[PDB]
């Protein structure tokens, strides 16, 4: 007789003191918020209810209350920044913190899933949790010698709290904090669990998405092997998160875009190039262009590889963004690479595609792609062969293109377009 | 030079 009760019947039945009374108005609670059309928090937090509950997290010798009123406190906390401002302002972190040890396993739960929560709105309250001690009991629920010994959704709730705890920037997760919480990570990164491993995946990309230090402090953890072993999985939630991390740890230092590479991850981007969801075509070109940005010993292994086709089929045909993505990568090729490289790339046929791009209103891509038509222009004037690229460029009706951009709103596009237009084709 | 970009787990979860 708990279920479609009204805010004053719980109010009445909270205010008694009577404990199986006040036991009973926090179930009603608790079923009021855990309803699929829009729980009321807002109707519940302005009764003042939330003190109570977090008093009612308290009483050891009632456990059922404690795990309602953690329930109930867990939803409000996954509202707007303003409830869970309001779930935090109750005093409820500590009382979730000291729950976590529990004997009770559902009531251990809800308080990893309640702190969780309270993280997930930002790095203030990330912060605070942390500060509050909530790390280590949350590492020692994990501390066991196989993962497989623990429940499947317990050991769910537990990585996304943790995922959770490595989230969001501005300031970044603190690096003692980092450093506590990989070592269990990379455990977790190793699991057969399809739903942990993504949120793994994700919390290694979030830690690498920043200075080259938090890049190298991921890397020296030996995860580039486990993350290009996922990169390749069938499940597409698990991918995701791969491929997002390997494109994080490749923005940095050329020695980690080299781990990357040595872990055989270039032998996936054949088909990650080619993958029908757009997301996996875009992000596996950008980390293309990160990779051709590097050294040209690296260039030689994207050229190994047989990349090369692929970004030319992609600057061929793909959503817009995958193909200036290309575009950059193409770029990034042609600056650092060699004369024999610059010159395979025109073999591969990226001439007519890299024109055809030159009709767009974004104007990037157009000084983009200048950028690189230079630098190939460069490049076969190194072995006096100027007038064939030019004879090329003109019959697949690039040269149009180029003369049309010399009138231009942006004013470094036309210049490069006159620049390119007096310097070779006269 | 490296660039920078521009399926994520919920930030936030009601139980039920």
């Amino acid at each position: 007789g708990t279920v479609n009760w009204s805010v004053e019947d719980i109010v009445k039945g909270i205010n008694s003191n009577n404990l199986e009374s006040q036991l009973q108005a926090t179930q009603a609670a608790r079923k009021l918020l855990s309803r699929e059309k829009q729980p009321p928090i807002d109707n519940i937090i302005r009764a003042g209810l939330i003190p109570k509950f977090v008093s009612f997290l308290g009483k050891t010798d009632c456990s059922p209350i404690q795990f309602e009123s953690a329930w109930a406190l867990t939803n409000i906390a996954s509202g707007t920044s303003e409830q869970t401002k309001a779930v935090v302002d109750g005093g409820a972190i500590p009382a979730f913190i000291s729950l976590l040890a529990s004997p009770h396993a559902h009531i251990s739960e809800q308080a990893v899933w309640a702190l969780g929560n309270i993280a997930g709105d930002g790095s203030a309250f990330r912060d605070l949790v942390i500060k509050h001690g909530a790390i280590d009991p949350l590492l020692a629920l994990l501390a066991v010698p196989d993962l497989s010994t623990l429940a499947c959704g317990y050991l769910r709730n537990l990585t996304w709290t943790l995922s959770n705890l490595c989230r969001n920037k501005n300031p970044a997760p603190p690096l003692d904090a980092v450093e506590q919480i990989l070592p269990t990570l990379v455990r977790l990164l190793h699991h057969n669990d399809p739903e942990v491993l993504a949120d793994s995946c994700w919390a290694i990309s979030y830690l690498t998405d920043g200075p080259n230090e938090r890049i190298e402090m991921v890397v020296k953890k030996g995860v580039v092997p486990q993350l290009v072993k996922l990169l390749g999985a069938t499940e597409l939630p698990i991918v995701t998160p791969a491929l997002r991390a390997i494109g994080n740890i490749v923005t940095g230092t050329d020695e980690q875009t080299q781990k990357v590479i040595d872990a055989g991850a270039l032998a996936v981007f054949p088909s990650l190039l080619t993958n029908p969801k757009t997301n996996i075509q875009k992000e596996a070109t950008w980390t293309m262009s990160n990779i051709t940005a590097g050294r040209q010993d690296q260039i030689q292994q994207v050229v190994n590889h047989g990349l090369v086709p692929f970004l030319v089929g992609v600057l061929s045909k793909a959503d817009f963004k995958t193909q200036k993505e290309a575009a950059w990568a193409i770029t990034n090729y042609t600056s650092g690479g060699t004369v024999e490289q610059i010159v395979y790339l025109v073999h591969c046929g990226i001439i007519e595609p890299l024109m055809n791009l030159l009709s767009a209103k974004d104007t990037k891509i157009i000084q983009v792609i200048l950028d690189a038509i230079s630098n190939i222009f460069q490049a076969a004037e190194k072995l006096g062969e100027t007038e064939k690229l030019s004879i090329m460029i003109e019959e697949c009706g690039g040269l149009d293109k180029i003369e049309a951009l010399q009138r231009h709103e942006n004013e470094s596009v036309y210049k490069a377009s006159l620049n390119l237009i007096e310097k070779y084709f006269s | 030079k490296k660039r920078v970009l521009e399926k994520q787990p919920a930030r936030k979860r009601l139980n039920f």
